[PDB]
């Protein structure tokens, strides 16, 4: 019949490992490193953004920074359709939430629902996982700033720094490095910008090739206010740092 | 036996001189029984202002619809939706329910944000759009709504004249209407700012 | 509501009127009834006002996809059975009684199409309240081979008819003209014979009439 | 690894071996056919080989009668071509019953070719082992050829040939296409494009027929009707009065 | 409604008037009742229009995909395919429909199939609201084998009495002839028709 | 009977790649080159119209295909995939989009909705990929004109100017050389028709190449005159002797 | 060869041989022998029945179907029980709805159409059991032998299961003396003991091992067990 | 490589399907039978193995009838016969249900050659491994057909399949030359007694039962009936006289 090309997704190797969430992961290891830094006073979301050319539109090109709620988003490593597959039913989920309880959708909630769909193609169904490595960036009136990360697994855990994506390696050993528990907002976009240029497999840390995010309680307002940088404020915030 | 006229209320919407308003009762009702003084029937997303009269349960379901609706629409587009394609939106969302329909009569009032030009638009239950020019009424004392608005509206007012011939044109429909009145609301909207008034009135 | 449908020698026109009635109340003066379900087939509708709309948009989505797949010109016939079987359906509950008229590769046609899915075809045909209103015009000055100015007279005093003579309709006269050869001409508003007149007083409340309780600003931006 | 050749997924190079092996089972019966268009006629006319004596020879064909105005000629095994005949009918008749008018040749290709791409597609279902050749007289069109095979692809022709000898009555046709400057066999009657389609036939596959060798087709406006026995003795005396 | 079929000599000739009524008002006063569901085999429609014409283009659906495969259907065949959609149906359906068409082998034959939705085979056929009026004419007036002639003006005599009494019937006669010659369309105006 | 094949038939490698992703990439860039450039006041998409046969017509096969009035589409690859793939775009966007808003998606929508079939085509039960690259070009009226790359693994990039196919890096390198954000919509259709000519092998005409443009909106196309608001389609292809035309100025 | 072509029942081999279905005909002649033979009045079915240990009781080989209706297996017994159900189902639907006994040429043909279904479809699996069906109808007594290819054959008398050769032989050189046994119960059933006990090799028939089962013209369809076949041993 | 006779619907390299062929090995291995087309009917003629003398004689029909004017016979898996005659008895009814008439043979043929065409289209079914002739009277005239586990059929004058199928197809031949003007029914049933006596020397150590059954229009009214009693025993003295 049809046994003879099942790949069987979804089977333990004779150590007790999952061979697709393994070769997934490793998929992910070769896309443009994503960084979340959480702050005092906000979070900040930046990514590397993978292959680029001369003719490439920058001003319309969404890659890698998505956004889910007015309080939380996302950043991406991995297959970018995959990505918004999942980032779609993510932003569905949590309009249900306001639907029924008129309130925001707590950040956990939206990060351990998206991770229990990744789990799903995990244990059943005879798919293949998503290919995608999410950074959740959000806020609630309950835990304030938060910080997340899922994998293929449909592992989550909650980070203070954390990096996705090619050399998790060594920016994770910058960033713990030079990482302390009274950061400012503006310390950790500059943070940020050093470990990407320090991990960065091309030759200098341009505008062009940069996604910038920063998810901020604006003080002249009292409402937290999401601000996805565009190309010239990336460009601006570069030369500031002393990246150039 | 009427759904539509089981909780009672009212929304009138007109146009001006590069503005639009949109008015609305306080009363929420359960037949002869008042029940509260509070139950506000305009709502917004964005710039779009959407007022919802009938049946309380599906004023209330529908504003937490397209409230579900405009919030998907923004993050896909990546801005706030036009009261010419909100209307659509509406239309569509109560045909929908051709056979099992929402006891409702919404009024979509709005300034489109490229072109500035004022927008008003009428529903029945199952999403016939009625785009009136000058303006739009629904509720339980509709007929007098009507009759106020052919009478006191002429074209071209501006914003403080249009609060003026709109809130005269509320009052007086809702003091002829027992399912009506209870506190009213008027919205004044422009291109920049828009205003909220609390209008004084009968409580009878 | 009262609308027509008249051929000539080289092609065929619909009119309406503008009236739109929730019961005996006028809800809009203005409304247009002449739809489209593709650039030269036009429609005509009566009865349930949001059924006519939705039956007439749902047809003509899938007549724009059924031409590009075809690579051909949408067929008034292919309109027709669409229409007949999606209204035979549903038994007649979806209230669309339709005048649909066209130019195609074949031709000029005119059809009628009622709530239970029965089609008719003829040289002049109308619907709606003021139907019997319009159909005795019709009836009275048809001729065969009509020119193009001749249909469109003849239309626009069966609408007349069914303005002066029946409650469920009024106000202006909507035409349009669908010839053979041309593209399809919409005349919006083709005849106002029912303007009002003056006020005889002017309504402008003075400012500060209206006794205010609370007043506050929205807050719009994001 | 070595099941891209099994089922339709993709080879390193980047092929379907499943799709490449379903066109070499189109010239498993070794039967050559070809279509030419006339001034207000389509004919198609295809070899007729019955080996076995104990066969009807009424009953041995690969031309169908698809609609009215329709007509089609397989080149493949004929189980397969009987599976896309009746295929062909059904959507041909459903489409006059939801559309109101009579299907087009070129429409019903697509509908066959996009069935085709599916099989190429998904995994279950194989390729059928055909190339269709429709044929009719459109009444927007005119004169219609339009041909489709395992792949899903589908194109009009102003003339074309189908077989194992297929270039060299594709060639024959190419020459007289560049010599008489027009895309059409300019006559009126279709008896004599019928001739025509024969004796290009003959030139290219260097065989002469007998009435039992040949099986034609033809289409006129608002019909497409096969050939008998004696209608072809008929057309093979004529062509016979010339060399 | 005025419908009839009547087999003759050389085939069979279909009967009917164009009048669609809904009520009092005649909606049309030029309807064509007489249907084609192929070549040579017509139906006579009566009851619902629409039930009656969704009928017909099924049926006209399913006789052409039967030429498609089998060939030339018979006049029982149709009948059949009629008589399967009226019958399990029939809680949904209030349609009369008289299935007439012309074979070589067997000529001209008629089939009515009333509101249960059974079949008969009859010489002659009628039914329809005004059919109740010429019940006793058309008895006393039918003979089988007769000419083209004779047929027109029995069918012609029939629904002119048919829509004299029958307020639901009016408008024009229609005709259509089924021979081993073709088909052919025949119409008789009020001027003519009810002056006989 | 019944599709058995419920498992998926692209799977993950050792090395983190997606097999049969890869091979459809192989099988675009053995097709014929195709090419976008985005204008000032338009888009332009250009491919060659490699006809199989001499008989064969190539005018009853179009390799550029309009999806909405204002938006039309180009592939390098498999024919058949792209036709299928057109019927589901142009359906997407009235059962997704038109029939519930009333009115035509952006050109970002519609390549989103495009690359979500796509996607699909790569993680569901029993079916390969398509094999094609598509180069979307569309006008809305809140992000003006875009240009868009839709590929195998369902993943679109927005470019000022791009190509795929055969000499894809000899053409991208061509365009990168000439482009400039101040470029007029016939200045784009001079480019075009100039990178396209490296490509083709043999005859270079308005017979053998297919060209269309999103630019103005066309009212003699629109069909009826009357809506004010109503000012007929954007997307427009090239007939062959308005090709030809621009040939000479070449 | 053989294992390239046996890992289910949907794949012929390059012979045309079914193996899935030959390898459940093999769990027949693992199985105990049973005997069947008729007469023109009575039909009688003689099983062996197989015991695991001495501790263990005698599994039982027979089944009835219907009050005219009965047949014995050998080699899966849950597979039997299948088949047997559905054989009782299909003489219940004929004795409701049409007041008929179902024909015993009719219900081989229900089994081998049953049987067939497992052999053309993939996840399908062969049935494991070979059935010697005896009744009597409207034409006299029967004897039918299914086989899981599907296979019914129609016959005087026959031996399924281990050794059955044996009796096969036996009965197929008694062919002249037992189908003339009219009008004797007793005589018939001897007849299929001596040849039971020509496929004997390693003990004798006994009393708690013998199972006889008989159906005739004014006999319904009643299975022996124990004390009920001493006067046979 | 190799491997493509595993799977049912896979084309192999030289674009065959080997599975199919199997089947037909299968067929070849089986019981010879013929079908015989005359002036007004078809005669069906089969070998009937006797394996042992415990067999009743003329008990084991092998012949079928579908609605009562179609007669099957077919050779190789006699269960996969069985179940295609199943689904021609349903798909006979079903035509008469809607169209009143009997289902004609050419368009029972068909209806045989779709369903047996299908089988070759999914990894999931199996061959049918019978090739059966079949035929009867209709509207007009006799057909005579024989099925192919392809799904191929053709109309034939005289058709043979099963073990002896060569020596079956050379008496058949000779009987179309000598007979160009249409052999009777009478003659047909004499005649096909002798074909299947002299197809038997393929078979001539195992003893066999005739079995012939026709359906003729002027003998049978176009009905399908077996060959009984005296015109039985006529046939196989016909053929006992000229095996020697
Ligand atoms: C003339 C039809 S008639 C029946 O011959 O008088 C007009 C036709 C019309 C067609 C298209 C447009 C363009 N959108 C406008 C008008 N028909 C009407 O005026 C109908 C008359 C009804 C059938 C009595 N009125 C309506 O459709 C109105 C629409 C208003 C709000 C613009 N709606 C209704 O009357 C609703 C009917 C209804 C009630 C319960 C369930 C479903 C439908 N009632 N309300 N509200």
């Amino acid at each position: 019949g049809s046994r003879r090309y099942d790949s069987r997704t979804t089977i333990f190797s004779p150590e007790g490992r999952l061979y697709q969430v393994e070769y997934a992961l490793e998929s992910i290891s070769h896309a443009g490193t994503a960084i979340g830094i959480m702050a005092s006073d906000g979070i900040v979301l930046a990514a590397e953004r993978k292959v680029t050319s001369t003719l490439l539109e920058q001003d319309t090109s969404t890659e890698k920074l998505y956004k889910l709620n007015d309080k939380i988003a996302v950043a991406v490593a991995g297959l970018t359709a995959d990505a918004e597959i999942l980032i779609n039913t993510a932003r569905i989920h949590a309009q249900n939430y306001l639907k029924t309880y008129n309130e925001d959708i707590p950040v956990e909630i939206l990060v351990r629902r998206l991770s229990d769909i990744k789990q799903g193609y995990t244990q059943h169904g005879g798919l293949r996982p998503f290919g995608v490595s999410f950074i959740y960036a959000g806020y609630d009136d309950r835990y304030g700033y938060q910080l997340y990360t899922s994998n293929p697994s449909g592992n989550y855990t909650g980070w203070k720094a954390i990096s996705v994506g090619a050399n998790t390696s060594a920016a994770q050993t910058l960033l713990q490095m030079d990482y302390k528990d009274d950061m400012k907002v503006d310390d950790a976009i500059e943070l940020a910008l050093k470990t990407l240029s320090k991990t960065t497999d091309s030759s200098a840390l341009t505008y062009d090739r940069l996604e910038f995010a920063t998810i901020r309680k604006g003080a002249n307002d009292g409402e937290v206010y999401q601000k996805i940088f565009k190309p010239q404020e990336i460009k601006d915030i570069l030369v500031k740092t002393g990246i150039t | 036996s009427d759904p539509s006229s089981i909780n009672g209320g009212i929304v009138v919407a007109m146009t001006g001189k590069d503005c639009v308003a949109i008015a609305c009762d306080l009363r929420l009702g359960s037949q002869s029984l008042g029940v509260s003084n509070k139950f506000e029937k305009i709502f917004h997303y964005g710039h779009v202002f959407l007022g919802i009269t009938g049946l309380a349960t599906d004023v209330t379901t529908l504003n937490e619809m397209f409230r579900y609706k405009t919030n998907l629409y923004k993050l896909k587009e990546e801005r706030a939706i036009e009261p010419e394609t909100f209307t659509q939106l509406v239309s569509s969302s109560l045909y929908e329910r051709r056979f099992g329909p929402y006891f409702v009569g919404p009024v979509v009032a709005g300034i489109n944000s490229k072109s500035g030009k004022p927008f008003i638009a009428g529903f029945d239950l199952i999403g016939c759009i009625d785009e009136a020019k000058d303006f739009i009424v629904s509720g339980t004392a509709s007929d007098q709504l009507f009759g106020m608005c052919e009478s006191l509206y002429e074209p071209n007012l501006e914003p403080e004249d249009l609060f003026e011939t709109i809130s005269q044109a509320l009052l007086n429909a809702a003091d002829r209407d027992a399912l009506s009145g209870w506190g009213a609301v008027v919205y004044i909207i422009k291109k920049d700012e828009v205003v909220k008034r609390y209008l004084k009135m009968r409580q009878d | 509501t009262t609308i027509v449908g008249v051929k000539f020698n080289n092609g065929v026109v619909i009119a309406a009127d503008t009236r739109s009635t929730q019961g005996p109340i006028v809800a809009d003066k203005n409304c247009a009834k002449l739809h489209r379900i593709s650039p030269k087939i036009w429609c005509a509708g009566a009865g349930t006002a949001a059924d006519t709309e939705a039956v007439t948009q749902l047809i003509g989505s899938n007549i724009e996809l059924h031409s590009l797949y075809t690579s051909r010109e949408p067929r008034v016939v292919s309109a027709l059975q669409m229409l007949k079987q999606h209204l035979f359906k549903y038994q007649g509950h979806i209230g669309a009684y339709l005048i649909v008229a066209g130019v195609d590769p074949t031709g000029s046609h005119l059809f009628s199409i009622h709530a239970h899915g029965s089609t008719d075809v003829g040289y002049y045909l109308s619907l709606g309240s003021g139907s019997l209103a319009a159909m005795a015009v019709l009836e009275s000055h048809w001729k065969q081979d009509l020119t193009k100015e001749e249909a469109i007279k003849l239309a626009s005093d069966a609408i007349q008819a069914g303005i002066w003579n029946d409650l469920g309709s009024g106000s202006n006269v909507d035409v349009c003209v669908m010839e053979i050869g041309k593209d399809a001409e919409y005349l919006r508003n083709y005849l106002t014979p029912n303007v009002r007149e003056e006020k005889q007083k002017s309504y402008k409340f003075p400012r500060g009439t209206t006794a205010v309780l609370k007043e506050s600003i929205v807050n719009i931006c994001d | 690894a070595g099941y891209d050749r099994h089922i339709t997924i993709f080879s390193p190079e980047g092929r379907l071996y499943q799709v490449e092996y379903a066109f070499k089972a189109t010239n498993q019966t070794n039967i050559n056919s070809l279509a030419v268009r006339g001034k207000d006629c389509t004919v198609v006319i295809s070899q007729k080989k019955v080996p076995d004596k104990l066969l009807d020879p009424t009953t041995v064909s690969y031309i169908f009668c698809i609609s009215r105005t329709i007509g089609m000629v397989v080149n493949g095994p004929i189980p397969d071509a009987r599976n896309a005949a009746l295929r062909a009918k059904a959507e041909a008749a459903e489409f006059r019953y939801k559309y109101g008018y009579d299907m087009p040749c070129d429409v019903l290709a697509k509908r066959m070719a996009n069935l085709s791409q599916i099989y190429t597609q998904r995994a279950y279902m194989r390729p059928l082992g055909v190339i269709l050749t429709f044929v009719s007289v459109d009444e927007e069109l005119g004169p219609s050829i339009y041909k489709t095979d395992p792949a899903g692809y589908y194109v009009g022709y102003k003339a074309t040939a189908t077989g194992p000898k297929q270039q060299e009555i594709t060639t024959n046709l190419e020459n007289h296409f560049k010599k008489s400057k027009i895309d059409h066999i300019n006559e009126e009657s279709w008896e004599k494009v019928v001739e025509f389609a024969i004796t290009h036939m003959i030139d290219a596959l260097g065989t002469e027929f007998s009435k039992n060798d040949l099986e034609v087709g033809v289409a006129t406006k608002d019909k497409f009707f096969t050939l008998s026995a004696e209608n072809i003795e008929e057309r093979l005396v004529a062509i016979a009065e010339q060399d | 409604t005025s419908i009839m079929a009547v087999t003759f000599k050389d085939g069979v000739i279909l009967g009917a008037d164009s009048r669609t009524t809904t009520g009092a008002y005649i909606a049309n006063r030029v309807t064509d009742k007489l249907t084609r569901v192929h070549d040579k085999i017509w139906c006579c429609r009566s009851g619902s229009a629409a039930d009656t014409q969704a009928i017909a283009d099924i049926v006209q659906y399913h006789l052409e995909l039967y030429t498609s495969q089998y060939g030339t259907p018979s006049t029982e065949t149709a009948a059949s395919v009629f008589k399967e959609l009226c019958y399990e149906n029939k809680d949904n359906l209030t349609a009369g429909i008289i299935v007439a068409g012309y074979d070589d082998k067997n000529k001209g034959e008629v089939y009515t199939i009333p509101l249960g939705g059974s079949v008969h085979k009859l010489p002659y056929a009628i039914a329809g609201s005004g059919s109740t009026f010429i019940y006793g004419y058309c008895d006393k007036n039918f003979r089988e084998n007769m000419s083209k002639e004779e047929t027109v003006d029995f069918i012609k005599h029939s629904l002119s009495q048919a829509i004299k009494w029958d307020g639901s019937s009016g408008g024009v006669i229609r005709m259509v002839v089924l021979t081993a010659a073709g088909v052919e369309r025949l119409i008789f105006y009020p001027d003519e028709y009810e002056q006989l | 009977m019944t599709d058995r094949y419920s498992f998926s038939l692209t799977t993950f490698s050792p090395s983190g790649k997606l097999g049969q992703i890869d091979y459809a990439l192989t099988a675009v860039k053995q097709g014929v080159t195709s090419l976008g450039i985005k204008a000032t006041n338009g888009v332009v998409i250009a491919t060659e119209k490699k006809s199989s046969s001499p008989l064969a017509m190539s005018e009853t096969l179009s390799k550029v295909s309009l999806l909405t009035p204002d938006i039309g589409a180009v592939y390098s690859g498999m024919g058949p995939d792209y036709r299928v793939l057109v019927d589901k775009s142009r359906k997407v966007a009235h059962t997704s989009y038109k029939r519930i808003y009333g009115e035509y998606p952006p050109t970002k929508l519609l390549v989103s909705e495009v690359a979500k079939i796509m996607q699909e085509a790569t993680q569901s039960g029993g079916v390969r990929p398509f094999g094609v690259s598509l180069l979307i070009a569309g006008h809305d009226e809140f992000n003006g004109f875009s240009l868009y790359q839709v590929d195998p693994s369902g993943s679109y990039f927005p470019w000022k100017a791009t190509a795929i196919g055969k000499g894809s890096v000899a053409a991208k390198t061509f365009l990168e050389k000439r482009w400039n954000d101040e470029l007029e919509l016939e200045d784009a259709i001079h480019i075009a028709l100039l990178t396209l000519k490296e490509s083709v092998e043999g005859e270079f005409n308005g017979d053998t190449i297919e060209l269309a443009i999103i630019g103005d909106e066309n009212p003699d196309l629109l069909g009826y005159t009357g809506i004010p608001t109503d000012k007929g389609p954007r997307f427009r292809k090239l007939t062959s002797q308005e090709i030809n035309d621009r040939l000479e100025a070449l | 060869f053989r294992n390239n072509y046996d890992g289910d029942t949907v794949t012929f081999s390059p012979t045309g041989r079914l193996f899935q279905v030959e390898y459940a005909l093999e769990a027949i002649k693992q199985g105990s022998v049973t005997v069947g033979l008729r007469s023109n009045t009575h039909a009688v079915l003689v099983a062996l029945k197989r015991n695991a240990d001495e501790l263990s009781s005698y599994q039982k080989k027979i089944i009835k179907c219907d009050e005219h209706m009965g047949l014995s297996l050998a080699g899966l017994a849950p597979d039997a029980r299948v088949l047997s159900n559905y054989l009782r189902q299909q003489c219940n639907y004929s004795s409701l709805v049409f007041n008929r006994k179902l024909a015993v040429e009719r219900a081989g043909h229900l089994l081998c159409d049953k049987a067939q279904k497992n052999t053309q479809s993939y996840g399908g699996r062969p049935y494991g059991v070979g059935l010697l069906i005896i009744g009597y109808d409207k034409s006299g007594a029967h004897l039918l032998e299914f086989q899981p290819s599907g296979n019914v054959t129609e016959l005087y008398g026959t031996a399924i299961g281990a050794r059955s050769q044996g009796a096969k032989t036996y009965l197929e050189r008694t062919l002249d003396t037992f189908i003339k046994i009219d009008g004797n119960p007793d005589e018939l059933i001897k007849a299929g003991v001596e040849a039971i006990s020509q496929s004997l090799r390693d003990e004798s028939l006994t009393v708690d091992n013998l199972s006889i089962a008989i159906v005739g013209k004014d006999t319904p369809f009643t299975i022996y067990d124990g004390e009920a076949v001493a006067k046979y041993i | 490589g190799t491997g493509y006779d595993l799977s049912n619907s896979v084309f192999s390299p030289d674009g065959r399907n080997f599975q199919v062929e199997y089947a037909v090995k299968a067929v070849e291995n089986g019981t010879t039978s013929i079908g015989i087309k005359c002036n007004d009917g078809v005669v069906f003629a089969v070998e009937k193995l006797i394996t042992s003398k415990l067999l009743v004689p003329q008990k084991n029909v092998k012949i079928q009838v579908v609605d009562r004017h179609i007669g099957c016979v077919y050779s190789g898996l006699i269960p996969d016969g069985r179940h295609l005659v199943n689904r021609g008895r349903e798909e006979a009814a079903s035509f008469k249900k809607l169209y009143k008439t009997p289902i004609p043979i050419p368009a029972f043929a068909d209806r045989l050659g779709q369903y047996v065409q299908a089988h070759t289209l999914y990894n999931s079914v199996r061959p049918f491994g019978v090739s059966t002739i079949f035929g009867g009277v209709d509207k007009n005239g006799a057909h005579l057909y024989m099925l192919e586990p392809s799904g191929s059929y053709w109309g034939y004058k005289g058709a043979a399949t099963g073990k002896g199928r060569q020596s079956a197809k050379a008496e058949l031949e000779k009987l179309v030359d000598h007979h160009p003007e249409g052999l009777s029914a009478r003659e047909a049933v004499k005649q096909a007694a002798k074909i299947i006596y002299l197809a038997h020397e393929d078979n001539k150590e195992k003893d066999f039962e005739l079995e012939i059954s026709w359906c003729s229009l002027s003998e049978t009214n176009g009905l399908h009936k077996f060959v009984k009693g005296d015109l039985l025993q006529e046939a196989i003295d016909f053929a006992q006289k000229e095996i020697n």
